[PDB]
């Protein structure tokens, strides 16, 4: 459910 | 003789005719009751629209016989320009009338002007306004009307059922059938009318509108009379084409009508429409072959596209004999989708044209005439609305031009469609010579025609049922069956509708033909109803008679499933075939039917069925079938229930699993199959078979039919693709039979032992079993195996020979012409690193063999049936054709061999053994038996685009790749809008449709094809068009195909002027190189054109001719410089390995080591060592361009902008990517470097391009704040509405980040404010989930904009 700052490698979500 | 009347008599009834005018006063039947003609002085006669009253002295009268009267009418009105003599003859027949127009004269015409000029004053439309030929009056008993319109929609019936009272009052109310009932007698009208009127719904014209029956009311004393007379009929039509000109065209047939009396026929105790539709039956036109409709158990498509021969017709013929088997021998019905030319949707309209890379009109015929002693009957999908400038047929005057004098274009995919002007194509005599080129290669053996599109208005804005009718004619008289596309399409002639019998397709809208009363008369002569599908509702939620349900495993919009469509067979056509072996009779409370849609007087009986649903149907030898709903609520779990009794004994019952696929049912059967599967004759009462079916599997018993009661016992047979299996002896205990059925499996059940149907495979295809469907027993009767190893026929779907370690697979050909030359072609799919092998053999030496290691491309024709979306191995398909070419030996001595050579547990797949007469003789070889030379022109190509193979840069589809063909001036530059020739040398190339901006392998060669041998340097060259500067490139690569690990090289624009490419290769170690084309990520250069001109220009195209590999001479090496070699490409690389990949790391030391082996090896040559040489200078051009890659990623990452541009200078590709997929680009967006940004864009970056996670540089730009490098991307063609893996937008980032600016330029460029993410969440649900309440308002503003 947590949202995350996207980058190389990072989806926006974890959850 | 002065009295005004006559009689005509049968021994059905008498009949009183006026003979002033072609009336009928009244009908008297034997019985005595009585139906009324034309009770009032009505003498009007229509022509070209105007009404002519006629007068005494305009009509002569003349009684012939006792069954005959012929008139003689004056038509004249010199104002409106008519002066017509008309010829009626009025026959009877038993309880029939026929009104025909025998002659028509025209006093101010000398006829129709050769090649259909305009006759001046031609009669082109005829009627007898309110002729009332039957009528019924308000003061009869149970005066009523049923009338039937045409309905695709599943929720609107296309029936009508009234009253006819005081207050009813028609005039010329128009239906396609039209019954009236009336004291103790009921009469529909029949009329060959080619008129077209009201309709309740349809998606088309083509015949859809045919109404031929008009109601009129009048007043005949003190009650309301309802007549019925034929709508008006076409004569010498005058007609204009899209280019202004004028024709007149002859009649399809004269004015004919009739009606029929009957009484209570169906001996229910009521006189209704029902018993007037029986009598209706003997007077109404049949289409053409609709006898043979009940027989057509198995109808499919069996697919060609692309030029590929994915079905070639002695294959069709097989897989007709494992349908028979798997039936135990039910007719078929196979439509060759792509029969002509390269395939589907190729060289529209030259019918004659059959597919060449099939196997001709022979291999046509042989098909159809061995496959009709199967009952399989065989039709040509064709199209007389679109060509193509490849066919014959394409000329100016064909061409269907707009109101500007522009082409009125169709659909471009391989190439680009030109509509055809229909009009032209009828009045010119053109579309029936292209028939009859058809007629001459297929003679008598072909049973039917598919016409494609027919009433979607693509010919021109009319295709009316009068144009429909001669479309029909010029097929029947042809001796072909006529079936169509559109479920409402051609209601007169057409026995088969594809958007009716395949229910997946179009939606409750558009399917078959929704009315009882059209069904009711002609359920047993046509697939055009409704079938089951639950989710259309209405009339497709299990109907009584069933439907049609066709599914395929040929090919068709990629369908290969063979069990399904025996699964789907059993399920729903086998009973609905049953059915349609006899005609409806009687058919009441029917739940579609009700007050609300005009059909209050539908008949209702409680005392049928508990009022619930029933029809019943009888054949001519007194056979009843009763079919029953269990309840009329579709809420209860009985509307689905369904009986079915066959001269009252249940044979069927239970519901059928929903025919759209989402639930399965219980429904199962016992049914009697007494007909041949030839002409539908009784079959000798000891040859009788039941066919057994139990949806949930189980046990279940029957009563047997009343020839099968004082049996003892049945022998029961389990159906599969090898035939009769698993015979079973089952006891007969008081005429009863218990059967235990596994859940969906056929079973057939006879009287006695039944012999096994005779099958050889492969007829003509010179092997026995060239497809592997002969199950385990073929590899012992007809192919030899040999070895240490193992030979197996594997796979549930289309079987295939699979080969594990060291074994040969054998047998001889047949039926060679001696000293002819031929190519012999296999699929193989070779998982194993050692090598599998084709070879021919005669006496022992070898005239012709080739080699595969490990197979490198996946397969992806759709129409295949081994594409990589049907899991070969390991949820893949690597299947390609492997070719040998040789002369049929002068001995008559030739033998092919299948083999595998290493000794490993890896497979080998080979299937579908192809040898055929073939000319390409342009493979040349060393001594050694390596490769000399390959040249290829393509004009002698089997199949497919050899030595290419079509790549995957649009997944498994029928590939906008194919061999074009010359027909000048049309196919070359310079016609209407096109920029380029499809064709550069002979009469065929290589062409590529559209495939710019993919990124990826359009086609590539593999070392089955052509081989180069590691360390063997090639010259390749080929004549080539190319749409615009750098949108194809020649691709150069090792092994099955990488993104980065191949070579690239930009293809200058060559439009309309053939260019020259030529390089050299040099083969790698593992002897995997190949070359192709490779799509890049640049756009083309449209010059400024516009609609359809930017796909029939040619700026998006690629042709390719005159292949040439050549092996060539490289400078020879000493043993010294290749070992000196060694020592500087370890110097440059070996301190080289933190900073490479795991696999670049590997694929260096490979190398090496394979370059070592060259040089190092006991008696090495000058050859070896040059070898050696050539590949470790290949492997350091491929290592410099690797790290100028990685540090053109590394630079733009940390900011080195000048490094950047020296580093793109030097050769580094802008389009390379990191461990992560990001691009040069990606990494400068999301560091924020403006000018990188700018830089790599001049340069040629893919603005588009997607990481791992599926964000493009503008989602990385968005993110992390980067204004002018978001509107850069934006300009350039960066999709705003980009969606990464989890579905999140540009958008949903800016929200969920907090500026206003990002929001408003991707608005402004069109973001998509109600995009959903993976979460089903909106950039407004993302922007109040973390407290950013300013943006989420201007987000609610932005959709309340567009709500
Ligand atoms: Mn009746
Ligand atoms: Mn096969
Ligand atoms: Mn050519
Ligand atoms: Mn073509």
């Amino acid at each position: 459910p947590k949202s995350i700052r996207i980058g190389p490698g990072q989806a926006f979500y974890a959850x | 003789s002065m009295v005004a009347c006559e009689t005509l008599k049968t021994k059905k009834m008498e009949v009183q005719i006026k003979k002033n005018f072609p009336s009928v006063l009244q009908y008297t039947m034997t019985d005595g009751k009585v139906m009324y003609g034309q009770s009032k002085d009505v003498r009007t006669v229509e022509i070209n629209g105007t009404n002519i009253e006629l007068g005494d002295d305009d009509v002569t009268f003349k009684k012939v016989s006792d069954t005959e009267a012929t008139y003689t009418l004056k038509v004249k009105d010199e104002a409106k320009k008519i002066d017509a003599v008309i010829t009626v003859q009025i026959t009877v027949k038993a309880n029939q009338l026929h009104l025909n127009v025998t002659k028509i004269k025209n006093n101010l015409s000398e006829g129709i002007p050769e090649g259909n000029g305009v006759e001046e004053n031609a009669i082109q439309t005829l009627s007898f306004p309110n002729q009332s030929l039957v009528s019924v009056r308000s003061s009869q008993e149970n005066a009523q009307f049923t009338g039937a319109r045409m309905s695709s929609n599943t929720q609107k019936p296309g029936d009508t059922n009234f009253a006819v009272t005081e207050d009813t009052n028609v005039t010329d109310s128009d239906y396609t059938y039209g019954f009236i009932s009336g004291a103790g007698l009921s009469a529909g009208l029949w009329s060959n009318s080619e008129h077209d009127g009201t309709y309740v719904a349809a998606p088309v014209r083509g015949g859809s509108q045919n109404t031929r029956v008009y109601a009129t009311t009048q007043q005949t004393g003190d009650a309301t009379s309802l007549g019925l007379a034929s709508a008006p009929w076409y004569y010498h039509r005058t007609v204009t084409d899209s280019k202004g000109k004028k024709y007149t065209v002859a009649e399809t047939a004269l004015p004919q009508m009739a009606v029929a009396i009957a009484g209570d026929e169906n001996e229910d105790g009521a006189v209704n429409w029902q018993d007037g539709a029986i009598a209706y039956r003997d007077i109404m036109n049949n289409p053409y072959k609709s006898e043979e409709v009940p027989e057509l158990v198995a109808w499919r498509i069996a697919m060609n596209f692309g030029s590929q021969a994915q079905n070639p017709f002695l294959t069709t013929l097989d897989n007709v004999k494992k349908v028979a088997l798997n039936t135990d021998g039910l007719g078929q019905s196979v439509l060759l989708k792509g029969y002509g030319n390269e395939g589907h949707d190729s060289g529209h309209p030259d019918y004659g044209d059959i597919g060449q890379r099939l196997g001709g009109a022979d291999d046509m015929n042989t098909m159809m005439e061995e496959g009709s002693k199967y009952g399989a009957r065989f039709g040509v999908h064709v199209n007389a609305s679109e060509m193509y400038p490849e066919a014959k047929a394409f000329s100016e005057d064909m061409v269907r031009r707009n109101s500007a004098g522009g082409l009125s274009y169709g659909w471009n995919w391989l190439d680009q469609g030109v509509g055809i002007d229909g009009i032209y194509d009828l009045a010119s005599g053109s579309r029936v010579s292209r028939f009859a080129d058809l007629s001459k290669e297929v003679g008598d053996n072909m049973d039917f025609i598919y016409l494609d599109v027919w009433g979607n208005l693509t010919s021109s804005g009319s295709e009316d049922s009068w144009e429909t009718r001669k479309m029909s004619k010029m097929i029947n008289d042809n001796g072909w069956r006529m079936t169509t596309e559109w479920g409402s399409g051609n209601e007169y002639d057409s026995t088969f509708q594809h958007w009716a019998a395949d229910l997946t397709y179009g939606g409750y809208t558009s399917k078959g033909e929704n009315s009882e009363v059209m069904r009711f008369l002609r359920n047993h002569q046509k697939d055009s109803w409704v079938g089951d599908y639950p989710q259309y509702g209405g009339a497709a939620n299990a109907p009584l008679l069933g439907g049609y349900n066709m599914k395929d495993f040929e090919g068709w919009q990629g369908r290969n499933d063979y069990a399904a469509y025996i699964k789907n067979l059993y399920t729903h056509d086998v009973s609905t075939k049953f059915i349609q072996h006899f005609k409806v009779t009687r058919w009441v409370n029917n739940p579609l039917l009700t007050a609300d849609n005009g059909n209050a007087a539908a008949v209702s009986d409680p005392n049928t069925n508990n009022g619930n649903e029933q029809i019943t149907l009888k054949d001519s030898n007194g056979n009843v079938v009763v079919v029953s709903r269990g309840s009329n609520d579709t809420s209860s779990a009985a509307y689905r229930q369904r009986t079915i009794t066959f001269n009252g004994v249940k044979v069927a019952s239970g519901v059928v699993s929903a025919g759209d696929g989402s639930a399965t049912g219980d429904e199962s059967y016992l049914l009697p199959w007494m007909w041949d599967s030839f002409t539908g004759k009784l079959v000798k009462d000891s040859e009788q078979k039941l066919y057994h079916w139990n949806t949930k599997g189980g046990t279940t018993t029957w009563t047997l039919p009343d020839s099968w009661k004082n049996l003892s016992s049945v022998k029961v047979y389990q159906l599969t693709d090898q035939g009769k299996t698993n015979e079973q002896t089952v006891a007969v205990s008081g005429g009863k039979v218990t059967l235990t059925a596994d859940a969906e499996t056929p079973y057939v059940v006879y009287k006695g032992e039944a012999k096994q149907i005779q099958v050889n495979w492969s007829e003509g295809m010179h092997v026995v079993d060239a497809g592997f469907n002969g199950g385990s027993n073929t590899l012992t009767d007809n192919w030899t195996v040999s070895g240490s190893g193992k030979a197996e026929v594997e796979g549930d779907n289309n079987a295939m020979l699979r080969l594990t370690g060291k074994v040969d697979v054998s047998q001889r050909l047949t039926d060679l012409k001696a000293g002819q030359k031929y190519a012999l072609y296999v699929g193989v799919d070779n998982r194993s690193t050692g090598d599998a092998s084709v070879t021919v053999t005669s006496g022992g030496k070898v005239l012709a063999t080739n080699s595969t290691g490990k197979s490198i491309a996946k397969n992806y024709i759709k129409a295949y049936g081994h594409n990589t979306n049907s899991n070969t191995e390991n949820g893949s398909s690597y299947f390609q054709n492997m070719y040998v070419f040789f002369t049929a030996p002068e001995n008559g001595d030739a033998t092919v061999t299948l083999s595998h050579k290493s000794t490993d547990g890896a497979h080998t797949y080979f299937d579908d053994v192809r040898i055929v007469e073939n000319q390409y003789s342009g493979i040349t070889y060393e001594k050694d038996g390596t490769l000399k030379s390959l040249t290829n022109g393509f004009e002698n190509n089997a199949q497919g685009i050899w030595p290419f193979v079509v790549s995957g840069s649009e997944g498994v589809e029928d590939n906008r790749i194919h061999l074009s063909e010359l027909h000048a001036p049309f196919t070359r530059a310079g016609w209407d809008v096109k920029k380029m020739d499809d064709v550069l040398d002979g009469t065929w190339s290589v062409k590529v449709n559209g495939l710019t901006q993919k990124g990826t392998l359009v086609y590539q060669t593999i070392p089955q094809n052509v081989k180069f041998e590691a360390g063997a340097k090639y010259k390749v060259s080929f004549d080539y068009q190319s749409g615009s500067d750098d949108i194809y490139a020649i691709a150069v690569g090792q092994g099955e195909y990488s993104a980065g690990s191949v070579k690239l090289t930009n293809l200058k624009k060559a439009l309309g002027e053939t260019g020259k490419a030529e390089f050299e290769l040099t083969g790698g170690v593992n002897g995997d190189s190949w070359f192709g084309i490779y799509s890049t990520a640049t756009a083309p250069d449209l010059q400024g054109s516009t609609g359809n001109a930017q796909d029939f220009g040619g700026y998006k195209d690629f042709v390719l001719d005159n292949l040439k590999i050549e092996r060539i001479e490289s400078q020879t090496r000493t043993k010294a410089e290749a070992q000196d070699k060694v020592k500087e490409i370890r110097g440059k690389y070996d301190s080289k390995r933190a900073e490479l990949s795991d696999a670049a790391w590997q694929q260096y030391q490979d190398t090496l080591v394979k370059a070592r082996v060259l040089i190092n090896k006991n008696g090495a040559t000058a050859e070896d060592f040059t070898k050696a040489y050539d590949i470790l200078v290949a492997l350091d051009e491929y290592m410099k361009l690797k790290d100028l890659d990685r540090k053109l990623l590394e630079a733009a990452r940390a900011g080195q902008d000048d490094e950047v541009r020296i580093l793109m200078a030097n050769g580094a590709d802008v389009n390379a990517d990191d461990n992560t997929g990001e691009t040069p680009l990606h990494l400068a967006a999301y560091e924020g470097h403006l000018e990188i940004v700018e830089v790599l864009l001049k340069t040629g970056a893919d603005v588009n391009a997607e990481d791992m996670m599926g964000f493009t540089p503008l989602h990385l730009a968005a993110a992390w704040g980067h204004l002018e490098i978001v509107e850069v991307l934006l300009k350039h063609g960066a999709d705003v509405n980009a969606q990464d893996n989890q579905g999140v937008t540009p958008l949903h980032l800016a929200a969920y980040e907090g500026h206003l600016e990002f929001v408003e330029v991707l608005l402004k460029h069109g973001a998509d404010v109600n995009a959903q993410d993976c979460f089903g969440k909106t950039p407004f649900d993302l922007a109040i989930d973390n407290g950013n309440e300013d943006i989420a308002e201007v987000l609610q503003k932005a959709a309340k904009l567009g709500s």
